[PDB]
This record gives C-alpha cells, sequence and structure tokens, in this order.
C-alpha cells in the first residue's frame, strides 16, 4: 500500500551494477534487513531468541571494550625509547 | 658478529639467546649512530672477521703450451691436457672421442666447456679417464678439460666458466644401501 521505487532503491551510477548492489547490500546490512531475514527463514523459539539477543549484547559489550582498549593503548606501540635497559 | 658462545667465553657468564639479540642490536645501533674512533675500536672487540684456482702452464718438449688438470665423477677419474693450439682433436686413451663415446651425449658432455668459451676447434687434448661408466667418464673428462682450459681463457671467461657450473666437482655419489630396506631409500613393502 506504499509508494513503489522510493523504499530500499539505488540508482546505479554511470552503469557500475556491481557497486551500486553492493551498496544497496551495505544499507540493508547496517539497517539490520539480512539478518532479519536469515533468522525469519525458520521460526526463532522465544526462548531461543532471548538467548540470543543475551549473546550478542554480551558480545557487543565486550568488542567494543576491547576495542576501546585497543584504540587507547595503541600509541604506546611506539619504538622502545631506552633500548638498552 | 661474535657468535654467541664467543660472547660466553669472552664475559665468563651463561647466556640466553634473547639476551645475546638485545646486545646485537644495541651494538648494531651503536654503530649505525655514527661513532668515533673509540667506539669503533670497542666494537671491534666483538665484530668477528669473516674464485676457481689456475692450474700453471707448461712446456712440451717442442715447447708448445699445455696445460694439466685432473676430475672425479662418480667412481670416475680423468686427467686432461690441454695444448695451447691444435684442431680440436681430443685423443681419450689414446683414442679420438668420436670413437671412445659413441654416445652423443657424452660427446656433447665433451664438447660443453669449449663451446662455452667459444673455442670449438682451438685446442687439442689428451685425456686419460678410468672407472664408471661412459656417462661417469664423460663428466670426469669434461671437468678436466675445463679446469685445464681455465690455464688459457681469461679470468672473466674463468669466472662465466664457474657460474655455469663446469668447474664444480659433481659431489652426487652412489648412496650407500641400509640394512632392512631395498636401497638408498626404497623400503620394503610395508606388509598389513
Amino acid at each position: 500500500k506504499h509508494l513503489k521505487f522510493i523504499a530500499r532503491t539505488v540508482m546505479v551510477q554511470e552503469g557500475n551494477v556491481e557497486s551500486a548492489y553492493r551498496t544497496l547490500n551495505r544499507i540493508l546490512t547496517m539497517d539490520g534487513l539480512i539478518e532479519d531475514i536469515k533468522h525469519r527463514r525458520y521460526y526463532e523459539k522465544p526462548c531461543r531468541r532471548r538467548q540470543r539477543e543475551s549473546y550478542e549484547r554480551c558480545r557487543r559489550i565486550y568488542n567494543m571494550e576491547m576495542a576501546r582498549k585497543i584504540n587507547f593503548l595503541m600509541r604506546k606501540n611506539r619504538a622502545d625509547p631506552w633500548q638498552g635497559c | 658478529w661474535l657468535i654467541k658462545e664467543e660472547l660466553e667465553e669472552m664475559l665468563v657468564e651463561k647466556l640466553s639467546d634473547l639476551d645475546y639479540m638485545q646486545f646485537i642490536r644495541l651494538l648494531e645501533k651503536l654503530l649505525t649512530s655514527q661513532c668515533g674512533a673509540a667506539e669503533e675500536e670497542f666494537v671491534q672487540r666483538f665484530r668477528r672477521s669473516v674464485k676457481q684456482l689456475i692450474e700453471p702452464v707448461q712446456y712440451d718438449e717442442q715447447g708448445m703450451a699445455f696445460s694439466k688438470s685432473e676430475g672425479k665423477r662418480k667412481t670416475a677419474k680423468a686427467e686432461a691436457i690441454v695444448y695451447k693450439h691444435g684442431s680440436g682433436r681430443i685423443k681419450v686413451n689414446g683414442i679420438d672421442y668420436q670413437l671412445y663415446f659413441p654416445i652423443t651425449q657424452d660427446r656433447e658432455q665433451l664438447m660443453f666447456p669449449f663451446h662455452f668459451v667459444d673455442r670449438l676447434g682451438k685446442h687439442d687434448v689428451t685425456c686419460t679417464v678410468s672407472g664408471g661408466g661412459r656417462s661417469a667418464q664423460a663428466g670426469a673428462i669434461r671437468l678436466a678439460m675445463a679446469k685445464a682450459l681455465c690455464s688459457f681463457v681469461t679470468e672473466d671467461e674463468v669466472e662465466w666458466m664457474r657460474q655455469a657450473g663446469l668447474l664444480t666437482t659433481d659431489p652426487r655419489v652412489r648412496e650407500r644401501k641400509k640394512p632392512g630396506q631395498e636401497g638408498a631409500r626404497r623400503k620394503f613393502t610395508w606388509k598389513k
């Protein structure tokens, strides 16, 4: 009941359908539609869905904190100043 | 750089490879730092210092010039006398090469050095070979003739011959059969 060719529509620039399709796939992946379809193919029982959401949230927390630590310590990757000691 | 064993001997102290590597890296930094003479001589305490030989030309009874050499291949051993002038005639055991080596492969092996140095027909040769088979004898004669020819060809040609491999004694020899196996490496058929 919506106007067609407005949603999830990408105009290919200069005929590079490869780039256009990659950009569209990026858009859908960022919006999470690809994961939504993949999971919705088969029914995810509510307990399993809750467990997966909890696991994903814990993984997100851990990965974000690890990335923060990696970036924070990146500056210390410099060459050793006190070589010889 | 003195090896870890030399460094241990100098320091009368046991060391680990990591400690030695750290010390060597520090020494490398010191040397790269554009140091003075005192530092360079100090480093010399730790620094450690790390072509074909040509036979001499001789003269025959008529005084005509020649060179002599020897070589070995497999069980074959050959000694070659290469004269300074000739028509490319090679006499092995007093027999012309075309009759001593019916195999074109062995004749090519004989040809190889002269063809390499662009001297086909520019010398005569007398070679005496023993042991090994036809191919081993051909290789030994090739090596001896090349070593003798080094006495005549220029140093650039000698180095080029070495780089082509005409002056390296082929160490590849037969490998002894080991007990419990068919040959040098062929183990018996694993039974099941």
